[PDB]
RNA sequence: GUGUAGUAUCUGUUCUUUUCAGUGUAACAACUGAAAUGACCUCGAGGCUC
RNA sequence: UUACUAAGUCUCAUGUACUACAU
């Protein structure tokens, strides 16, 4: 979801879930922030998840 | 191989779940993920303590270095054996005294913290600070300021806090609509000591089990 | 190994220290307040100091510490040709020491006329547009333009041998001459 | 919700902060850091209220109000198109770039001029992927200031993917 | 105040064949096998490259 | 205004306890 970005660690990527830019991609994408969407990777699936919301 | 690559995506798993935020990335390799999501997300189940997947044997804690050795429950500390025997780097006691401490004095006594249905103790946690926290949410209330924080604030007695003037222009706290403060909504002559204001509630049994008497077993 | 220095306890409420870091806590052990590491002997303390760990915490702590007369001149357009195509050449003439006798204070006086290709997409009136102009400018005199319908003419390919005095641009150095002695600006 | 507080004396403790701000609004949580390099307090805290109404209220009434240990207490409240352009002319000013790309699209930031190889290049930030497509379509392989410039997407590999149009559309929305 | 065998625990130190596939792992890790040589381009990265 | 996490493996040394076993 983030610029097809690269991360060098799993702790770091687990920290990506709470971040400025990651939440900007979600919220500006129309997928609202915080803790339901944490496990997101691809942009597509969380769209149907947000339709479920 | 094929079974390892056969796994559905965690977001595909979220939709099956009524409380999707509990499921985590590692649930993808759950051998029965649709079932494990239902169990883990069932109403009253309490998720596994997360200290697993760490190799630290659950306590490496730096905080463990700074934990207090012990503190007597104040009711037992009343028994004075603290002075009789020095535990830190003979004391004749009365049977009636000790017995009454546990029973007469300490029947209704209960530890202040305990824990709740789903409380689980993670390594970095320390209950004591949360005990002083819960006790503090109890003692301290708005409109009152202790003499220590008052001295640090350098506010002399009889003088209102500096936010009473900005509270005159801005208005009462949105969180405390019933709050009263001397000089504004509340009588300045009732200003006393550490309390410059108090919340005035606008709201104004037996629970079928009322014992109506309390009698402890006597030792004698 | 201590070199006779006295390291006060942490609780003694701080004589200048060699390193104001290694202390002794309430107990007898030695600690690095930054690193939060316990050390049994002064030799272990020196291993800590000579170790990369402590140094990294020192750098982190340092990072924490930082934290116009408008006169139309006279142009002389003329269809030229060389080899192998066709190009345009303009001959612009300037004053004959008539009015330039009152201004000679080396204020860009050494600066020769300048040319630029402008798109008609922007005009004071903004009515019609769609062609280029070979504008030529000099401080006192008024600007001058020449319409260039042809998409490209005389647009050469490495005329000289790549010498880099940009002047203003490749266009000016590449194909302009300023006879300053006679006040004649040629452009092709 | 959460408010930043700063210019705090390390002698100010957690109970003192709590007792301080409960006077303003109810305090949900207090994160008041404790240094593992100084074993004390680093002199700034974070107070999470029960809502941004009480948060902003405490920001208004609390800022530049309480004096603790003679030091004043401070309170403060707590993805775009990018085109790489190569072979620019030395006579091209950043403001001239702004003028050139304004007609195609609004710029979220200013261009970035840098030199590769000698080779003048710039990054241009557009607010719209479609307006970026306009500046690309018209300005790609074009001659400005008598110099041929190339206009494409800057690398992240390069911008302009399929998911990029999708999410940039949303960030526009 | 000693010797024989043996153990645990700090701390210091340091990063092991670039890759691929299998086992393995919650994912790692770890283990098991093989091995490119040559040419070119832009700023260690990159190649529907040959 | 700094929005709270680092050691691991190997190697060769130092720190400290310990376990059977003998005078």
């Amino acid at each position: 979801i983030c610029s097809n970005k690269v991360y060098n660690g799993r702790r770091t990527f687990e920290r990506h879930f709470n971040e400025e830019r990651h939440i900007y991609h979600l919220r500006c994408l129309g997928i609202e922030p915080s803790s339901v969407f944490k496990g997101i990777t691809k942009i597509k699936e969380a769209q149907e998840l947000w339709k479920n919301m | 191989k094929r079974r390892k690559t056969e796994k559905p995506s965690l977001s595909q798993l979220k939709s099956q779940v009524p409380y999707p935020q509990i499921i985590e990335w590692y649930d993808c390799d759950a051998r029965y993920p649709g079932l494990l999501a239902s169990i883990k997300c069932t109403k009253n189940v309490i998720p596994v303590p997360s200290h697993w997947q760490s190799k630290k044997e659950y306590l490496s804690g730096r905080s463990l270095l700074g934990k207090r050795p012990f503190e007597l429950p104040d009711i037992i500390k009343k028994t004075n054996i603290e002075q009789m025997r020095s535990t830190l780097p003979a004391l004749d006691l009365d049977y009636k005294k000790l017995h009454d401490v546990f029973f007469k004095i300490g029947a209704n006594w209960k530890p202040d913290h305990l824990l709740c249905f789903g409380d689980v103790y993670y390594e970095n946690r320390n209950l004591f600070e949360e005990t002083n926290w819960k006790r503090m949410v109890d003692h301290k209330r708005p409109g009152r300021i202790s003499q220590e924080l008052r001295a640090i604030m350098n506010l002399p007695e009889g003088q209102l806090p500096p936010w009473c003037m900005k509270m005159k222009d801005i208005g009462l706290p949105t969180g405390y609509p019933d709050l009263k403060i001397a000089g504004l909504n509340w009588d300045i002559t009732n200003l006393k000591g550490d309390v410059y204001g108090k919340i005035i509630p606008n709201h104004h049994r037996n629970y079928f089990g009322a014992l109506i008497s309390f009698e402890t077993p006597e030792f004698e | 190994l201590s070199k006779g220095e006295n390291v006060p306890y942490t609780f003694q409420d701080e004589q200048v220290r060699s390193n104001p870091y290694i202390y002794k806590n309430h107990s007898g052990k030695l600690v690095c307040k930054l690193c939060n590491t316990m050390h049994m002997s002064w030799s272990s303390v020196e291993r800590h100091l000579g170790g990369k760990k402590h140094g990294l915490n020192v750098l982190r702590r340092g990072i924490s510490i930082e934290k116009x007369x408008x006169x139309x001149x006279x142009x002389x357009x003329x269809x030229x040709x060389x080899x192998g195509s066709v190009g345009l050449a303009i001959q612009v003439n300037y004053s004959s020491e008539v009015k330039e006798n009152s201004v000679d204070s080396d204020d860009k006086a050494k600066v020769p006329p300048l040319i630029r290709i402008v798109s008609g997409l922007e005009l004071s009136d903004t009515k019609q547009k769609g062609k280029k102009f070979l504008v030529i400018a000099y401080e006192p005199f008024e600007n001058i333009a020449i319409e260039l319908p042809p998409n490209e003419i005389l647009f050469s390919e490495n005329n000289d041998m790549d010498n880099n005095n940009d002047g203003v641009d490749e266009l000016n150095k590449k194909c302009t001459f300023w006879d300053a002695i006679s006040k004649l600006y040629y452009v092709q | 919700n959460t408010v930043y507080v700063g210019n705090i004396d390390p002698r100010i403790t957690k109970e003192q902060l709590y007792e301080l701000f409960i006077q303003i609004n109810p305090v949900l949580r207090i994160k008041y850091p404790k240094d593992k390099v100084l074993q004390a307090y680093q002199g700034y805290a974070f107070i999470e209220f029960y809502n941004q109404g009480d948060a902003q209220y405490a920001i208004k009434i609390m800022n530049n109000t309480v004096r603790l240990y003679d030091r004043l207490i401070k309170v403060r409240q707590v993805p775009i198109a990018k085109l790489f352009i190569k072979n620019l002319a030395d006579s091209i000013d950043s403001d001239q770039l702004v003028k050139i790309f304004n007609k195609f699209g609004k710029l979220i930031r200013e261009p970035e001029i840098f030199y590769l190889s000698k080779l003048k290049c710039a990054y241009v930030y557009f607010e719209d992927f479609e307006k970026a497509d306009l500046a690309i379509k018209s300005l790609n392989n074009q001659l400005v200031a008598n110099n041929r410039i190339t206009v494409d997407y800057a690398f992240k590999n390069g911008k302009g993917n399929a998911k990029y149009g999708d999410d940039v559309d949303r960030l526009l929305n």
